RNA sequence: AUUCAUAAUAACUUUUCGAAUCGCAUGGCCUUGUGCUGGCGAUGGUUCAUUCAAAUUUCUGCCCUAUCAACUUUCGAUGGUAGGAUAGUGGCCUACCAUGGUUUCAACGGGUAACGGGGAAUAAGGGUUCGAUUCCGGAGAGGGAGCCUGAGAAACGGCUACCA
RNA sequence: GAAACUGCGAAUGGCUCAUUAAAUCAGUUAUCGUUUAUUUGAUAGUUCCUUUACUACAUGGUAUAACUGUGGUAAUUCUAGA
């Protein structure tokens, strides 16, 4: 239908945003950016619906135009700028740092992180090509291009990125038994190691995953984001540590903490 | 008809109303661009050369 | 006029908009809701910032009498309220003038008439003044 | 999985891009030229990537109808070669050549008071009936066709023509 | 800071359900079959010339709006000459 679509009917908004049904009609439409529409968290959402700092959308523009919020090191002044998983959000005033990273219910969690950890990030390398003039580059899931990576770096490995500089400072191969964050599907949010990879030439390798409760599940490759070693993550995980409990187990927890 | 005359050396302009189809007749079949000597149109205009540049019809 | 009691719950210090924001939970026995002027006049003398930098609204009084719950903001300065407050709110208080204008559709009609003209206009006044001879 | 990414040779081109732009601050440096340097960020720019897209596209799934049995090539129907055209595959179009393609497992034709879907109504179950209509997709702007601009329209609160 | 030029937008949105029966649409695929403003991240030492009497780079060309002024038509977001 003639061109790029520019609105987003609330209800067609992604659910992991947790917008309410009524009160309005539209949701914010994620600008183009580093993260895909449906796997993103627009600044407006974060500054108002999670952090509760703004009440209006009007006050989000107001907060932002004073260059208070800055993403992955840089300032950013787009109301509906597409923030995403692994990105780092900073409020210099209020001396606060955040990393965008998932729940166990598949949502973006509000997660305070320390000032130092707040100055690097992880990137799934999405493709590694030979670029013009023979210079090899990598591309990470958030759409950074990095020239001259390590020759050992291949697609699906994760990558530790400065932020202050453009450069890579470390990487982790996609191997049997490396800490993994699941980014997509039902098991979105779950975390756990890797048992083994199903191959399937010509479409969708499967990655068999086990967590630190000896619980097992599967996802398409695509949805698997290496993030360290059994034990050693390379970033701090949210409380819950991506383990997922039955509705029973979660009931019992919630009604175990009961006596005021 | 009405004449709209400009002296573009002085950036001046003023209009002249010519009745008598005989004096008017000098401009007929002359196009835009074509030059037109003056005396024919008026005895004031003797000497003058006019370039036809455009104009309007009725309506 | 019966003790009242202004309670402030769920409180957030909000630097990036220069204000402290909170719920205002007013118990008012034998006093049918308290009013907003009273609530800024009082909350001022609580958050040490003076009335005309305190903003308050929301407020519906509880079913069956007794209580109203609203929302409050207190700016670090009156310079900061007057610049981070919605302008209708400043109007309610007396810190800004309702600069009222033509009807919304009187305005539109002026816009559309104005679209018929190309250039300043006054050229068209004089040319149309010539018409007053034909 | 490639004639892939990338590079090398010989040339080609009515030669694409390679900053004659704008805002803040005015500082260093010595051979004292108003010399030579130089801060923060705007707008632009070619190529690649990314993001918002688009366009085509594989597999399977539609209501009634035989008082519709053969259908398809007129003036492409089905395939092959080459080209042309396209953003690009492709009978998309053209030229040559061949005679193919679908069908009782219902083609083809007709009807639909037919936009499709998420869904709605009815509660033993199996079902029956409905969905113009809050969300997704498609299509249209009185009817047809054509097209300008532009990244994107065969656009109608754009233009052009014919009809009403 | 009017007007006007330049840039961007007017292809979103909103409405309707006429057409449409392998079409659309759904679920599922493919691009090793293409275009892609924008957002984001990368990306440019080469431009002249038989290569000493040398090319504006301390920066090359006009032609136009608005405007001024002379006009036309019953008449429109008509517009002509200077
Ligand atoms: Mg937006
Ligand atoms: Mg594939
Ligand atoms: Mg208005
Ligand atoms: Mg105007
Ligand atoms: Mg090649
Ligand atoms: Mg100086
Ligand atoms: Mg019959
Ligand atoms: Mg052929
Ligand atoms: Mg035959
Ligand atoms: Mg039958
Ligand atoms: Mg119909
Ligand atoms: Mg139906
Ligand atoms: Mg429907
Ligand atoms: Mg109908
Ligand atoms: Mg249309
Ligand atoms: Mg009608
Ligand atoms: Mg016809
Ligand atoms: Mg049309
Ligand atoms: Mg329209
Ligand atoms: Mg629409
Ligand atoms: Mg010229």
């Amino acid at each position: 239908a003639r061109g790029p679509k520019k609105h987003l009917k609330r209800l067609a908004a992604p659910h992991h945003w947790l917008l309410d049904k009524l009160s309005g009609c539209y949701a914010p439409r994620p600008s183009a950016g580093p993260h895909k529409l449906r796997e993103s968290l627009p600044l407006i959402v974060f500054l108002r619906n999670r952090l509760k700092y703004a009440l209006n959308g009007r006050e989000v523009k107001a907060i932002l135009m004073q260059r208070h919020v800055k993403v992955d090191g840089k300032v950013r002044t787009d109301t509906t700028y597409p923030a995403g998983f692994m990105d780092v959000i900073t409020l210099d005033a209020t001396n606060e740092n955040f990393r965008l990273v998932y729940d166990v219910k598949g949502r973006f969690a509000v997660h305070r992180i320390t000032d130092e950890e707040a100055s690097y990030k992880l990137g799934k390398v999405k493709k590694v090509q030979l670029g013009k003039k023979g210079v090899p580059y990598v591309v990470t899931h958030d759409g950074r291009t990095i020239r001259y990576p390590d020759p050992n770096i291949k697609v699906n490995d994760t990558v530790k990125i400065d932020l202050a500089s453009g450069k890579i400072t470390d990487f982790i191969k996609f191997d049997a038994g490396k800490l993994v964050y699941v980014t997509g599907g039902r098991n979105l949010g779950r975390i756990g190691t890797i048992v083994h990879k199903e191959r399937h030439d010509g479409g969708f390798d499967l990655v068999h995953i086990k967590d630190s409760l000896d619980n097992t599940f599967v996802t398409r490759l695509n949805n698997v984001f290496v993030i360290g070693e059994q034990g050693k993550p390379y970033i701090s995980l949210p409380k819950g540590k991506g383990i997922k409990l039955s509705i029973a187990e979660e009931r019992d927890r919630r009604r175990a903490q009961q006596g005021l | 008809m009405k004449l709209n005359i400009s002296y573009p050396v002085n950036g001046s302009q003023k209009t002249f109303e010519i009745d008598d189809e005989h004096r008017i007749r000098v401009f007929f079949d002359k196009r835009i661009g074509q030059e037109v000597d003056g005396e024919a149109v008026g005895d004031e205009f003797k000497g003058y050369v006019f370039k036809i540049s455009g104009g309007n019809d009725k309506q | 006029s019966d003790a009242v009691t202004i309670r402030t719950r769920k409180v957030i210090s909000n630097p990036l908009l220069a204000r402290k924001q909170f719920v205002v939970d007013v118990l008012h026995p034998n006093r049918a809701n308290v009013s907003k002027d009273e609530l800024r006049e009082k909350l001022a003398e609580v958050y040490k910032a003076e009335k005309d930098a305190v903003s308050v609204f929301g407020f519906r009084t509880q079913f069956g009498g007794g209580k109203s719950v609203g929302f409050g903001l207190v700016y670090n300065s009156v310079a900061e309220a007057k610049k981070f407050e919605p302008t209708y709110r400043l109007v309610r208080y007396g810190l800004a003038e309702k600069v009222e204008k033509a009807s919304r559709q009187q305005r539109k009609q002026k816009k559309n008439r104005d679209k018929k003209i190309f250039g300043t206009g006054k050229r068209l006044a004089k040319k149309v003044a010539r018409r007053n001879a034909d």
